[PDB]
């Protein structure tokens, strides 16, 4: 029962349905085995990967990380592979610092091909702000906020 | 006590937002109760 | 609407027992490998598999029922021996 729970509640993303059974594995003995089968979120199609957006990330390795995440039945494919898609993305702009630039959303579906978006964003407010704190034998501190420095 | 650390653990089992904003186009996570029969006669659906 | 009517029907064009199973269906059919992809004629609309799983619970709904009906008759006494034999005979 725990451990139905736990699998069922670490991989609720992914898998969502655990259903575990023991078998005896011979008469006249209490020795049995168990057997634990899980049943993965399916998604009815997917056929073809493409990546769109992603003007700072060049040709020659989007084509390779499309290449390698393929799967070989096209009919009944895991939510989980989606996960992976963005899993590279993602890492490729947390290796080259770019805090900011992430896999918004998936916006195929409905044609079999799996469409990452790549949004990148840029800075357009800068803004300062003045303050000072206050010395008491509280442990929290109050603060007085300044439009301009002194 | 008891009932109220239950009632928190109902609401992460049942009302769980990761899931709520892929049930459109990811999963399917829909609002139910328990399930109270496993057969129905067939002229239910009259009732619609 | 017109409500319908549910009666047994006979005839057909198969022999009874049987369904007519090369009717065709709008429903897309995907090749192993895409390259230079364009788009589906027929699409799939409805792309997630559903099976958001519950459970019948009846055997744990008796167990809570044996539980107040005991306790209403202020023999809680009684409990562990009731609740044992169901068990065994849920066996």
């Amino acid at each position: 029962l725990d451990d139905r729970r736990k699998l069922e509640i670490q991989y609720e993303d992914y898998i969502a349905e655990v259903e575990i059974r023991t078998e005896y594995v011979d008469g006249k003995s209490n020795h049995q085995r168990v057997v634990y089968k899980f049943t993965p979120h399916q998604f009815r199609g997917i056929n073809a990967i493409d990546i769109k957006g992603a003007a700072l990330m060049p040709a020659s390795e989007v084509e390779r990380i499309c290449n390698e995440c393929l799967p070989k039945q096209p009919y009944m494919v895991d939510i989980a592979v989606m996960d992976k898609v963005r899993n590279r993305i993602e890492q490729w702009y947390q290796s080259r610092g770019l805090p900011f630039c992430y896999v918004g959303f998936f916006d195929g579906m409905d044609d079999g091909i799996l469409r990452a978006n790549v949004t990148e964003a840029k800075i357009d407010n800068v803004s300062v702000r003045f303050v000072r704190p206050k010395l008491t034998g509280d442990s929290e501190l109050e603060y007085s906020v300044y439009d301009e420095g002194k | 006590n008891q009932i109220k650390t239950k009632k928190l653990v109902a609401r992460r089992i049942k009302k769980r937002y990761k899931l709520l904003k892929q049930m459109p186009n990811q999963l399917m996570y829909s609002p139910t109760g328990p399930l109270l029969t496993e057969v129905l006669p067939s002229h239910y659906i009259s009732v619609f | 609407k017109p409500l319908q009517r549910y009666i047994p029907q006979n005839g057909g064009f198969t022999w009874p027992g049987d369904y007519l199973r090369l009717e065709i269906v709008e429903m897309p059919k995907l090749k192993s490998i895409n390259i230079k992809k364009t788009s589906l004629k027929q699409k799939i609309n409805v792309q997630p598999v559903g099976i958001m799983p519950r459970k019948y619970l009846i055997e744990k709904h008796n167990i809570k029922v044996l539980k107040k009906k005991l306790s209403q008759a202020y023999s809680t006494q009684q409990l562990t021996k009731v609740v044992q034999e169901y068990k065994n005979l849920i066996q």
